[PDB]
């Protein structure tokens, strides 16, 4: 059992544990969701607190990486945060080299490819988060995950964490090709306030945000009037 | 040229002379400055220039010798080995970063046997040399302004087999000749000799 | 990483040169036989099966237009000695325009290996080498192994069936052979040795002559196997 | 990565350094060398192994440079190799490059203990710095030079060198040290210490009549200067004699070899 | 010097002059300066001698690495686009022009290469100090599918008009022809320029000579 | 410790490789590639488990460049960071040569990549065969001709008349052995040759296969590029096999 | 002009089997004169004669450094290098420094010992190559040189009376110079033997 | 480059790479050095006696300079680094301040040398002791010890390797100040024979005065030895 003590190793079975370890992180963490509609793309995430006497605003899970895209933190918050910085980078590449609004496919291709580097050399470790990348540029609405195997795929609707079993039923039984993003705001929600755990934690609060024709393609938080 | 040195071999020694002055344009402030430089028990160089490189070029060449000499039992490098570094680092200045060292010497040696099993003739060696790097084994040679008047001198005068007193005469007409004919001054001269015995100074002659 | 691999053990030896020359030694067979006016090497080149293409596959590489090599062990190995062998020679053509000589060539392979046996973060190559070629000392050949030893040979074998092969080379080696005679000597030994029928699809030739080294094309190496 | 480390350049427990003592184990492995002091130079030899009839020569231009044990540095300077042999190679060539740098700069030989003293450096410096195995040779090294005459030095695997009259270094090391010091004199020619060689191989071997073909042997004499073109050079000087390191051949050592099989056949006798 | 090339209906005919000076004396009167390149290609020179011969070995020797690598015949515009990124990087300082030809699987091909590293491909061409006058015979004789044997007339023309007018130029005319086959070298093509009054012979008596002092080394 | 790093054991292999290659059949898919007379074509396992994932955004087909298609079995991102380097390789020849880069070439520098990593301490080796699909051209008439080539973990580079990849590769190789042993492949037509290469997936899986299951790469003589062939097309292809 | 700072000039002609090369003896610095007994050939081997001229500082440090490259290839090759990969060599050590050369330009000539045939080349600054059949020259009186060879030099002449033209040569052209002269040195080089003789001149 | 760590403290402070190259030095050869009043006597132990070592040996004290010498222990490879980095030091204070180097300023470089290296990652210590004596420009003399740690102090006289201890313990007795050049060589010599064997060619010795220094010959030590093995036997 010394094969499981860096990221530069198979094991006999071709597996790489560290970067199992590195998952088993996330899916310990805070449930998220999230919905692509006709209109753009809706994430909610629930943020669960340590104390009573935080600021609003504070150790939030979503950041803004573009106008006209955004990025939701799952697992393990400092580590996303350092995702969020080369996404930003990646982004403002595009505009000031090529002259373009980052595609979708693009933003969560480079995103993998950044994560994928830290599985396979002895210093480094890998990431313990998964970030879900939510974007409406000339390619249309997309909604992409990425995990810490660096693997990447898109998606009509996802959840994520310890909820995700139970939250994957309820976005079963929704219709992606005719639902609005403000009837999603309240379905999404729904699911979340239903798989959290009251003995486990106490204290909790949602945060949500959508990119849409509303917004005029504009990544931003929903106004909290609207929960 | 505003320097003046002179050098001579014959066949038990080498006679080195040189010019005393040191000027700041048109002033002099001293006239007794030696530059002729001991660099081991047999030998000597005469530089002729500017203070500052002279300075630091004949010191990296004697630390660079003292080095070579304790990394070898003490024993007295050859008097062509020690003239084939200095060339060495005068060529190599020259296609350097800080340029060339501004400095012409006159590198004069007696050689003697290292041990028993030594093989080498020995004998006086007199090297001429230049500020670029060029190196010509010489019976006689100068630098300065005054070297031309001294040469043809020793053409008309200079023979293998002077004796130290013939020697010593001709080389105090060679420093009169000097005085007489160019207009910068060089007034006082200090000579030194190299024999199988050493490196003495020769105060007859100024 | 930057720290060494191999490293001595209490009774003087260095365990991954052994074990990288084990590697080697488990490699398809290869031969060579210097005659007096050229040399011939040959190696076998089985696939796995018919689906695979056997055209493609070489055993047998041209370094420079008078010199060229075979190998045993592990082939991904083999390609970073042939890729500084080859870029050694047109270096050298450039420094004194003519060609390198065989010695020189053996003589800078065998100081790549070296390294790999010494510097940090690095094992062994697993693969021997015959080298065969001509220059103004005349016809050579040679191996080299993974230690970075190399010898002159007459003739010899490497790879699996390589003591077989060198028993029956010391019987049948003359002197005062033709290189016709020799290109006969060598397919006569492999054939020995082999695990079916030797066919000219999967066997490969290369031969010096006239200061020249070339490889054998399929059609050519019909011609010989139907005298054999 | 760090836990695969293992450690070279580290001490142990007694101040030992045990990649150094092991290398010095290889070398006790290896094919007996020999080295000896006369009045007419240094001899060294070396027992060859068992010879394939399938061996071929490198048909080399010039004889006198390279065996398979014996290689020249510079004019004045040859050695002898135990160890591993791609390591020797790597050495030569650095003091193929130290001995001629100094011909460039200085214009004349270097010194013989100066070049043995650079060897042995470099050496050192593995044993100190930078994470990899040491060199695993031990070199026998003959010159001559204006200082101290004829030399024989021995270098080892720590970088450690000493001065010897005879010496012997490989596998049967101890028997070879002991009939030298019994039959080595002050007062030996260039051809009876050839012989006082042969014996010794001879005896380590352990056969009763020396195959020409299983030894060789290497010298550094003083021959007769060659030309003296003083209408190009002007002021050269060359001396009488000048050294050389000769490889000798199969009809050189023939006559030595019936002289060594005489003496050994009147030693069978007194017994 | 005077360097020329043209496209026929198989083929590639590169010639060139044989002098070379220095200042304006004339050091060699058969210098080559028609180089190899590849078994298919082929280059003539003109500029500072010492670039031009430094450039096209560099790049046949990168050629001959491909090959080995590759296996496959090499081809024109590769050999074009290494000397043009070499010629680029040195901005000039590197003071080559070219004529490079050959034949591969695409058919023929010709073109120039400017000492700042730029390029062209067309059907006739000529650079050197005598370049002006050969153009003026590629312009006035020059077709569409030539055969061989015309336009080996055709650029030995051109070159003797360089040979006749340019003070730089001179003594003979050496072509090669280059098929999909082969590669043909024709060195001495054409000497227009023969000896008219017969050498002289000076003979010194031996022993004319005063010496002073003698050596002998046998070898 | 020859177990964890790049180093031989003492029967002169190496573990790290031999474990690579079990994360070629770990990720439980099968690849099939087949050439014909005029193309080259391969078939991989479109596996889109998830109801609520965008079947159009999973690929393990892609572009190198305009003429040259790979396939990727194995370890997915790991096969990703290969066709980035790829890419970036076949854009220096690009540069350097001026021409595209040949696919054996191509095939080659990536073979090197992968040895360079079995010899030098510290990266871990990407656990992927890389398949590159594409025409090349012939010097003596000038005429084009497909070409499959592999690349392994160990740096092994080698060139196909037909290859499966992935879970079961023993039983659908035995089986286009089979089939090969008829008509050599090369004589055949793009419809026969794809009848053996979905007949082979199959009886592999042990599986019916609809157009969704599957996605479809092609080069050909009439068109060089590597372009993605439509449902349509694998759909009658399908059809006629069930027929028969 | 740094190239005639110095002093000197060098020949070399071909005959049959056999060649001589001659230098001029003086060494100066412009029109004043240091010594009269500076030849600038190097012997680098039985076949191969090297003349140097040009500066003379870069004369002393670029004849040691192929002197140094040298004696490595003895080592390495275990042969002696012969007169094409020579002035190969040289070339290629001239060229590294293309954008600060060496101020020097050599004149090389050699014999295969084996087949009888000569070589000659003389470079550039910057090692471009030509290689005639007949004569090469070099140095301050070149212009003088190169004419005199062209009247008096003819195809197949044995080592004596090849040696005659080349001395005439030599003088002639050094007495219509002012920095070179004091006589010369010549060597004749054949299959079998090489010989050496210094020739009396003027004495301005 | 390799840049491990390869020095560092262990549980109760100790720095075992230290301590480690302080047994080497232990296991070394033994080496005397001894003040007198105008004299520095410097004394070894060597290897042994054979009939076939070279007459002419090697010399295991060092000159730094015309004006300082240097004797040690432990191995001896380490030791003629260490000496070379000394020599460089030396000549770059001639070039730098004209003057000669002064003795107590060349042993705390050569003590700084061997400090660093016990502190950088990449490298081990040197496994070297040094005892390093001479005479300033107004004719004083110095002799000082370094240890592998880098700790350097001034002496009288001192005793460093192999039996350190027992010489050191005879020597507090019966040294006195202010001895003559021959009562300094006796003193020495007998030191030395408290750990070595014999006195024969088992002994190498140098004679430091202000202006002049003396590799003792054979004959001359000879005489000092059998008036020394005379005296031990009362």
């Amino acid at each position: 059992t010394e094969h499981d003590q860096s990221t530069d190793i198979f094991s006999a079975d071709g597996r790489v544990f560290q970067v199992e370890y590195a998952c088993k992180a996330v899916d310990n963490g805070s449930t998220a969701v999230a919905a692509c509609c006709t209109d753009g793309v809706v994430v909610a995430v629930e943020k669960i607190l340590t104390s009573r006497m935080l600021e609003e605003g504070s150790n939030d899970r979503i950041h803004a990486v573009d106008r006209q895209a955004g990025v939701c933190i799952c697992g393990m918050l400092p580590d996303g945060r350092a995702v969020v910085s080369r996404a930003r980078a990646e982004a403002e590449n595009s505009r000031d080299v090529f002259a373009t609004p980052i595609p979708g496919s693009v933003l969560a291709s480079r995103i993998g490819e950044f994560m994928h580097v830290y599985t396979t050399h002895y210093a480094y470790r890998p990431f313990g988060c998964s970030v879900i990348i939510a974007s409406y540029a000339d390619d249309g609405p997309q909604l992409f995950v990425s995990d810490p195997s660096g693997t990447v795929a898109g998606y009509y609707g996802i959840a994520l964490g310890k909820g995700k079993t139970v939250a994957k039923t309820e976005l079963e039984k929704l219709n992606f090709k005719s639902i609005t993003c403000d009837e999603a705001v309240v379905k999404l929600t729904k699911i979340l306030h239903d798989v959290h755990d009251k003995s486990k934690d106490k204290l909790y609060e949602l945060e949500v945000a959508w990119v849409c024709n509303k917004s005029n393609c504009v990544f931003q938080h929903v106004p909290n009037d609207m929960i | 040229m505003s320097e003046t040195t002179i050098a001579f071999r014959c066949n038990g020694f080498v006679l080195v002379a040189a010019a005393g002055l040191n000027a700041f344009y048109y002033i002099k402030i001293m006239d007794t400055e030696d530059k002729v430089t001991q660099l081991d028990s047999h030998k000597v160089v005469a530089c002729a220039g500017e203070n500052g490189p002279r300075v630091n070029f004949v010191e990296y060449i004697k630390c660079n010798m003292a080095l070579k000499r304790m990394r070898e039992h003490g024993r007295v490098i050859r008097t062509s080995a020690a003239a084939s570094f200095m060339r060495n680092a005068l060529a190599g200045a020259l296609r350097s970063r800080d340029g060339a060292y501004l400095v012409n010497c006159l590198l004069a040696g007696y050689d003697v046997a290292a041990s028993s099993d030594d093989d080498i003739a020995t004998g006086p060696h007199l090297y001429y040399m230049d500020y670029l790097g060029t190196m010509q084994e010489v019976p006689y040679g100068c630098h300065g302004y005054g070297a031309s008047f001294v040469i043809a001198m020793l053409d008309r005068l200079w023979r293998p087999d002077l004796t130290a007193q013939e020697a010593v005469d001709l080389m105090q007409k060679c420093c009169d000749e000097v005085k007489k004919r160019v207009v910068i001054s060089n007034d006082k001269f200090i000579c030194k000799a190299v024999t199988e015995n050493g490196v003495e100074i020769v105060n007859t002659v100024s | 990483s930057a720290y060494g691999l191999t490293t001595f053990s209490p009774s003087g030896r260095l365990v991954q040169i052994e074990y990288a020359t084990t590697a080697a030694s488990k490699g398809t067979t290869a031969l060579g036989v210097k005659a007096m006016d050229g040399v011939v090497i040959a190696a076998e080149k089985k696939t796995t099966s018919p689906l695979a293409a056997s055209l493609t596959v070489q055993k047998v590489f041209v370094l420079d237009d008078h010199v060229g090599c075979t190998y045993s062990g592990i082939g991904p190995d083999c390609r970073v000695l042939v890729d500084a062998a080859r870029k050694a020679c047109q270096k050298y053509r450039l420094t004194y325009h003519e060609p390198m000589p065989v010695s020189q060539l053996v003589r800078h392979i065998s100081s790549l290996y070296q390294e790999f046996t010494q510097s940090g973060g690095v094992r062994p190559f697993g693969c021997s080498l015959l080298v065969a070629g001509a220059d103004s000392q005349g016809n050579h050949l040679y191996q080299v192994d993974p230690s970075g030893t190399f010898w002159a040979w007459k003739a010899t074998s490497i790879g699996k069936g390589s003591t077989d092969a060198k028993t029956f080379l010391e019987k049948r080696y003359t002197n005062e052979m033709e290189i016709e005679d020799a290109v006969h000597t060598a397919l006569l030994t492999l054939k020995e040795g082999f695990d079916g029928t030797m066919t000219a699809e999967n066997t490969q030739v290369g031969r010096v002559s006239e200061g020249k080294f070339e490889l054998f094309t399929v059609d050519q190496l019909k011609d010989y196997l139907d005298q054999i | 990565s760090s836990r695969y480390d293992s450690r070279t350049t580290t001490f142990s427990p007694e101040g030992r350094l045990y990649q150094v003592e092991y290398a010095e184990e290889a070398i006790s492995q290896a094919g007996t060398v020999i080295g000896i002091l006369t009045t007419g130079g240094v001899v060294l030899g070396a027992e060859k192994g068992v010879q394939n009839s399938l061996f071929d020569s490198e048909n080399m231009e010039d004889k006198n440079i390279s065996g398979e044990k014996m290689y020249k540095i510079a004019s004045h300077i040859g050695c002898s190799v135990a160890g591993v042999t791609s390591d020797a190679y790597a050495l030569l060539n650095y003091a193929r490059l130290s001995a001629n740098r100094h011909h460039y700069t200085y214009q004349e030989p270097m010194a013989a203990e100066d070049l043995c003293r650079l060897l042995c450096d470099e050496k050192q410096l593995y044993t100190q710095y930078g994470g990899v195995r040491p060199f695993g040779v031990s070199f026998l090294l003959a010159g001559w030079d204006r200082h101290h005459g004829y030399q024989l030095y021995h270098t080892d695997t720590s970088g450690n060198y000493n001065a010897w009259r005879a010496y012997a270094i490989g596998q049967n090391d101890q028997v070879a040290q002991s009939l030298l010091k019994r039959d080595w004199k002050p007062e030996l020619t260039l051809d009876e210490g050839i012989v006082l060689c042969l014996r010794v191989l001879g005896k380590t071997m352990d056969t009763v009549k020396l195959s020409a073909e299983r030894l060789e042997v290497a010298v550094l004499h003083k021959v007769p200067a060659p030309a003296t073109q003083k209408l190009l050079e002007p002021y050269g000087v060359l001396p009488k004699t000048v050294p050389e390191f000769k490889i000798l051949r199969e009809t050189d050592l023939k006559p030595l070899i019936a002289e060594a099989d005489r003496q050994r056949e009147a030693e069978e006798a007194a017994e | 010097t005077t360097i020329v090339g043209v496209v026929y209906k198989e083929g590639v005919v590169l010639g060139a002059d044989t002098r070379a000076t220095e200042g304006s004396i004339v050091a060699d009167k058969r210098c080559k300066k028609i180089h190899y390149m590849a078994p298919n290609i082929m280059c003539c020179g003109a500029g500072t001698a010492a670039d031009t011969e430094a450039v096209t070995n560099m790049v046949s020797a990168n050629l001959a690495l491909h090959r080995l690598d590759t296996g496959k015949q090499s081809r024109v515009h590769e050999a074009l686009t290494m000397l043009k990124r070499h010629l680029y990087r040195y901005q000039g300082h590197v003071s080559a022009a070219l004529v490079l030809g050959g034949v591969d699987v695409e058919g023929p091909f010709l073109a120039t290469v400017a000492p700042h590293g730029s390029t062209d491909r067309l059907p006739f061409v000529s650079m050197g100090s005598g370049s002006i006058a050969a153009m003026s015979a590629l312009e006035t004789g020059y077709k569409e599918n030539m055969t061989l044997e015309e336009a080996k007339e055709l650029v030995a023309s051109a070159i003797r008009k360089g040979i006749f007018n340019d003070p730089y130029s001179g003594t003979q005319v050496d072509l090669c022809v280059i098929t999909k086959t082969k590669t043909e070298l024709l060195i001495g093509y054409d000497k227009p320029n023969e000896r008219k009054y017969p050498k002289q012979e000076i003979r010194f008596p031996p022993g004319t000579t005063p010496v002073l002092r003698e050596e002998i080394r046998r070898l | 410790f020859d177990k964890y790093i790049t180093v031989f054991s003492p029967e002169g292999s190496l573990y790290q490789v031999e474990y690579a290659f079990k994360a070629v059949t770990y990720a439980g898919l099968l690849t099939v590639a087949i050439r014909c007379k005029d193309a080259v074509l391969v078939f991989t396992q479109h596996n889109v488990p998830d109801r609520l994932m965008r079947p159009d955004t999973i690929t393990s087909l892609h572009n190198i460049n305009k003429d040259i298609g790979t396939c990727i079995t194995g370890r997915a991102p790991d096969g990703k960071s290969l066709v980035q380097k790829a890419r970036q390789e076949a854009s220096e020849y690009k540069y350097r040569y001026g021409s595209p880069i040949p696919v054996s070439v191509l095939a080659k520098r990536v073979a090197d990549m992968a040895q360079v990593r079995t010899q030098h301490a510290g990266l871990r080796l990407m656990g992927v065969v890389m398949t590159f699909l594409g025409m090349e051209q012939n010097d003596a008439d000038g005429s084009w001709v497909p070409q499959i080539y592999c690349v392994d973990p160990a740096g092994w580079c080698g060139s196909y008349h037909a290859c499966a990849i992935g879970k079961k590769q023993i039983e659908a190789n035995a089986f286009l052995e089979k089939k090969q042993k008829n008509a050599p492949f090369h004589t055949l037509s793009q419809k026969d040759a794809a009848m053996i290469a979905l007949a082979a997936l199959q009886s592999a899986l042990g599986a019916s296969l609809k157009a969704t299951d599957v996605e479809v790469g092609r080069c050909s003589v009439e068109d060089h590029c590597f372009r993605r062939v439509p449902d349509e097309d694998v759909e009658e292809w399908l059809t006629a096999l069930a027929e028969a | 002009s740094i190239l005639t700072y110095s002093g000197g000039s060098c020949l070399a002609m071909a005959g049959d089997g056999c060649f001589v090369i001659v230098s001029d003896n003086r060494l100066g610095e412009q029109l004043k004169t240091i010594s009269m007994e500076v030849p600038k050939l190097h012997v680098i081997n039985e076949s191969i004669v090297l003349g140097l001229t040009g500066l003379r500082t870069d004369q002393q440090t670029f004849s040691e450094k192929v002197r140094f490259r040298n004696e490595l290839y003895k080592l390495r090759e275990e042969r002696e290098i012969g007169g094409k990969a020579f002035a190969a060599l040289v070339s290629s050590m001239l060229y590294e420094a293309r954008f600060g050369p060496w101020f020097v330009e050599p004149v090389i000539a050699s014999i295969d010992k084996r087949t009888g045939e000569v070589y000659l080349c003389a470079m550039d600054l910057i090692g471009a190559p030509c290689e005639p059949e007949d004569y090469v020259c070099a140095g301050t009186c070149a212009e003088s040189l190169h004419g005199m060879c062209e009247a008096l030099w003819r195809p197949g002449l044995g080592p004596e009376e090849l040696f005659e033209v080349a001395a005439q040569a030599m003088l002639s052209a050094c007495d219509r110079d002012s920095l070179s002269g004091y006589g010369a040195v010549a060597a004749i080089v054949t299959r079998d033997k090489m010989t050496t003789r210094l020739i009396n001149g003027r004495k301005d | 480059s390799y840049d491990r760590a390869i020095t560092v403290f262990s549980p109760d402070g100790h720095l075992f790479q230290v301590e480690y190259a302080q047994e080497a030095v232990r296991k070394g050869l033994c080496a005397v050095g001894v003040r007198g009043k105008d004299s520095i006597i410097f004394a070894v132990e060597k290897k042994s006696v054979q009939k076939l070592q070279d007459s002419r040996t090697i010399r295991k004290i060092y000159k730094l300079d015309e004006h300082i010498y240097l004797a040690f222990a432990g191995l001896s490879a380490d030791a003629r680094v260490l000496v070379n980095h000394a020599q460089l030091e030396c000549q770059r204070f001639r070039l730098n301040y004209e003057d000669a180097v002064d003795v107590d300023l060349l042993v705390r470089y050569v003590a700084k040398v061997q400090q660093k290296s016990t502190q950088s990652s990449g490298s081990r210590p040197y496994g070297v002791s040094t005892i390093i004596g001479g005479f300033n420009e107004n004719g004083q003399p110095h002799l000082w010890k370094t240890d592998p740690s880098g700790m350097s102090s001034a002496w009288r006289a001192v005793a460093i390797g192999r039996n350190d201890k027992t010489v050191l313990e005879f020597m507090e007795k019966s040294y006195q100040e202010n001895m003559t050049r021959d009562q300094c060589v006796h003193f020495a010599i007998k030191a030395l024979l408290e750990a070595v064997e014999s006195g024969s060619k088992n002994i190498e010795l140098v004679v430091l005065e202000n202006k002049k220094a003396l590799y003792m010959g054979d004959d001359e030590l000879r005489k000092f030895v059998v008036e020394v093995e005379k005296e031990r036997e009362e």
